[PDB]
């Protein structure tokens, strides 16, 4: 489909360490952030998307 | 949740 | 809303430096794909929530 | 310009 990650891939990425590299505390709380995002945006598709079928099914039918 | 890349123990999982 | 950042926030999201962290362009080509899934997702709720609600001013509707 | 990457934020010089 059309995303890339999940917020399981979020969790589970792993990066290679180096000298003067980022910050991996602010790195990881802000992809807390990133992780509660990629949920709320994977429950609002899977809502709105049942939501529509629903509609539709209750339209095209007598 | 469970998913909170800053837990300390992460490293136990990813 | 429920939505933490916009893609545009991971755009500009900085991070200090610190002696041994993360690696900066792994992180930064990480970071530039879940920009595509922000843009991704915000557009496709964008989309889903008016198809709703042009479905359902339908329905209502005679 | 019409698609954001981190890249572009590098340093010019
Ligand atoms: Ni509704």
């Amino acid at each position: 489909g059309a995303i890339i990650f999940s917020a399981k891939d979020i969790f589970e990425q792993e990066f290679g360490r180096e000298v003067r590299g980022y910050n991996k505390v602010e790195v990881d709380e802000f992809l807390d952030d990133v992780i509660k995002d990629y949920e709320t945006y994977a429950a609002l598709v899977k809502s709105l998307r049942q939501e529509i079928a629903d509609l539709k099914e209750e339209l095209t039918r007598k | 949740t469970i998913l909170r890349r800053s837990r300390s123990d992460r490293k136990k999982l990813a």
